[PDB]
């Protein structure tokens, strides 16, 4: 309508979960071992085929270094390792689920432990290289990020870590989303309870639906499938008499055996090339995901983001990282308006022949009286010269209403 | 089973064989293989090198150290932790430090700083 | 062809049009509120005043120049149709895909 | 100049167009039909090569599901389907074209 | 060989289209469902809607 506005009168603190792959399994191949095994006759012809083996080795090495670099980009943002204070009182907000648990031997948070339990993630020349950063080191990075966020807010991201009480940090985050500090301070217990309940519900939500973690599992599954396929490709004959090279060598004459060995070499080299190309494409996808995760860590965890739907659904308040096998889980704490009420609104108030516009907020009528309210919360105040600016005359503005402005 | 003579895994590779003369099931493990990496400081600095046998236990292979990545020969383990110089594997990095030799250590993530909340 | 089949998309063009209409109706009647939660209705001049404050310009500029802004927006929307119609290459990227 | 500033005295409301591809045609290929047609001899010869056809099928199915997911991600932002009021007066702003 | 070439090229084009779709989704979230202060992300000028 021309005159209808809807102003929220309450809020909900919602914690959402975003799972992002970061790294994929690093694999290495011995081209001679895969194609030819222990046969020297095959190796001699493979030497004739060319520098394909070196190309495949270089591609796989680049992929492995890329995975390590992805992990450091996502997690190694903190320059120093921050520790949470020994006395864990943070204004009634309860971070026990996300903070490390000393009792657990792995020194991991309950949510991290659940994530590690949910996703648990042949030797014919194929090897798997361990990641440079162990899961304990990634957990220590995550704990440092959480400690920095809790104790210093976003100051540690942009410079030296600066102490601040957590309620003040939440008040400044409310000011960021457009809500005044009084809303937080008056309703501190309600917001703390909402955050605690949402954090509690996160664990049950993750446990109930495995498909939420499926992305990560998919990654692992893909790798396994690829490797398995490659091994099975040794059983194929590729047009030769038999898959086993010893049988071909013993059964046939050398000059005839050359063509069969050449067919097997071509088939297995083609299989290895297909595998390497597939993992190049998959590494590109994982690199895109890891760049997105690094951007989210910089913007959601180390600051407050005004980008809509980048950090959760709603108005972003803060974010908490959690390590997961081959990935990162972001817990987005967001502000959602609720319990809307209808009101009559006017662009300006006409008083003493002059128009008046609100410095912050809009004009609201409860049917008989006119107030000024902030946009995202219903806190009516009397229209005064302090919260209004004149800026013009009464005639030009369309929809202007006549009401008094106290001083 | 009595009629079965071989055994194959999910990857269609032989994993067990029944001995023809005395009926005994013998498991087959592939003989150890693994990549060899040469950890080197720049040849401008020194000609000493370390050798990492990736995934090979130190039994199959002048200081020998066993890490998750593999067996490392020619680098001495140091308890103190520094920033990573040459990555080796699961949290272990190598450096050329002062005699003057190649050391291997658990990499330090960073300085410990506790904010006064 | 010979074993080469094209699978129909899950969402028909009508359904994508309905999504687009829903987004347009939301951004017209509710502003940006429906993105972050419940759809909060607001007069469109007031929403555009919000956006003017967002870009650093006060509300008085819009409310005093409401007719001029409306005319400029209408003329620009009218010119968009002609600009798209005259030059096929404006859609070339999409065509390129096909 | 270190004492000169320029301030705009008017404004222009400009509408620009940005075209972005979202999805591409979903194709399914029958490996046997393409390589061998109806010949059983060719199919038996092809079975010796291995699981190439299965990998091709998995790749193409992944691409098709990816296209559907792309369209969903772009156009399914809103859960609710919003409708504009029958009275199309939005402060002088004409949205008839959109 | 022809089918392998086709599938590889299709995979690369699918990656490109996925990048474009992610950009479109980001624009829909920021340009349409909100007001963006990122310069030149949502048109040329100061973004209104
Ligand atoms: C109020 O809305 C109606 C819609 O039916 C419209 O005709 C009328 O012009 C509006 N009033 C003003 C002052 O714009
Ligand atoms: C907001 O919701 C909470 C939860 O039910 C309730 O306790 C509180 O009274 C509500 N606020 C107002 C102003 O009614
Ligand atoms: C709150 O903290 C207590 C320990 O002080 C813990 O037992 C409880 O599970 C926590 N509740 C949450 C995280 O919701
Ligand atoms: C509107 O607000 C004023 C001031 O709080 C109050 O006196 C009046 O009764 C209210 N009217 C209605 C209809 O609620
Ligand atoms: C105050 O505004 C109302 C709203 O239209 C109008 O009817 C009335 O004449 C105005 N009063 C004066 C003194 O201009
Ligand atoms: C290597 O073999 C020794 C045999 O005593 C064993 O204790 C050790 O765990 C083995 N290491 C690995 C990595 O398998
Ligand atoms: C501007 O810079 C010139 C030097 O080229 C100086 O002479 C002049 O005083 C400066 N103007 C002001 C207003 O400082
Ligand atoms: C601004 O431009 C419009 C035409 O687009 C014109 O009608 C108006 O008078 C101009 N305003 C100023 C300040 O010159
Ligand atoms: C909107 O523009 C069209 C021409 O594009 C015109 O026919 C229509 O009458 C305009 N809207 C109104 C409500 O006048």
């Amino acid at each position: 309508s021309n005159n209808s506005i809807a102003i929220p009168t309450n809020f909900t603190i919602s914690v959402t979960t975003e799972i992002l792959p970061v790294s994929m399994t690093k694999t290495s191949v011995d081209c001679t071992m895969y194609i030819c095994g222990d046969s020297t006759e095959c190796s001699n012809l493979l030497l004739q085929y060319g520098s394909f083996c070196t190309q495949l080795k270089r591609a796989l090495t680049g992929i492995a270094v890329e995975q390590d670099k992805n992990t450091q980009e996502v997690f190694a943002q903190v320059k120093q390792i921050y520790k949470t204070p020994p006395i864990k009182y943070f204004g009634g907000f309860n971070f026990s689920q996300i903070l490390p648990d000393p009792s657990k031997p792995s020194k991991r948070s309950p949510i991290e432990d659940l994530l590690f339990n949910k996703v648990t993630l042949k030797f014919n020349g194929l090897t798997v290289l361990p990641p440079l950063l162990t899961d304990e080191m990634i957990a220590q990075y995550t704990s440092a990020l959480l400690a920095g966020t809790i104790t210093s807010g976003w100051t540690f991201g942009a410079g030296p870590a600066l102490q601040i009480p957590f309620p003040m940090q939440m008040a400044y985050r409310f000011n960021g989303i457009g809500v005044t500090q009084n809303v937080l301070y008056e309703n501190q217990k309600l917001i703390a309870n909402q955050f605690n309940s949402a954090i509690g519900k996160i664990q049950d939500s993750l446990s109930s639906t495995p498909s939420a973690l499926g992305k990560l599992q998919d990654v692992v599954n893909h790798n396994a499938q690829a490797l398995n396929t490659l091994v099975k490709q040794l059983s194929s004959k590729f047009g030769a008499i038999s898959s086993v090279l010893n049988d071909i060598l013993s059964r046939l004459d050398p000059p005839e055996a050359e063509v069969q060995i050449d067919r097997l070499i071509t088939g297995r080299l083609q299989s290895l090339q297909t595998y390497v190309t597939q993992q190049l494409i998959r590494a590109a996808e994982i690199r895109a995901s890891a760049n997105l995760a690094a951007t989210k860590m910089s913007e959601c965890v180390l600051g407050q983001s005004k980008r809509v739907d980048f950090c959760g659904k709603g108005y972003h308040l803060m974010s908490f990282p959690q390590s997961a096998p081959h990935g990162v889980v972001f817990l987005h704490v967001t502000y959602v308006p609720a319990q809307e009420k209808n009101f009559t609104t006017a662009p300006a108030i006409c008083h003493d022949g002059k128009a008046h516009f609100p410095r912050e907020g809009v004009f609201v009528s409860n049917g008989t009286h006119w107030f000024v309210t902030q946009r995202n919360f219903y806190e009516p105040q009397i229209i005064t010269t302090d919260n209004t600016f004149v800026s013009g005359n009464c005639d030009v503005v369309i929809g202007i209403v006549n009401n008094t402005v106290y001083d | 089973l009595p009629f079965q003579q071989f055994g194959r895994d999910i990857a269609d590779t032989t994993d067990a064989v029944r001995d023809p003369q005395t009926l005994e099931i013998l498991d087959i493990t592939p003989c150890s293989f693994g990549g060899v990496s040469v950890i080197t400081p720049g040849t401008n600095t020194s000609n000493q090198v370390a050798v990492l046998y990736q995934g090979v236990n130190c039994t199959e292979v002048s200081n020998v150290f066993q890490t998750r990545a593999g067996c490392l020969i020619g680098a001495e383990y140091v308890n103190n932790s520094y920033e990573c110089d040459i990555p080796i594997g699961a949290g272990i990095c190598a450096s050329y430090q002062t005699s003057q030799s190649i050391i291997a250590y658990t990499m330090s993530l960073g300085a410990e700083n506790s904010v006064a909340y």
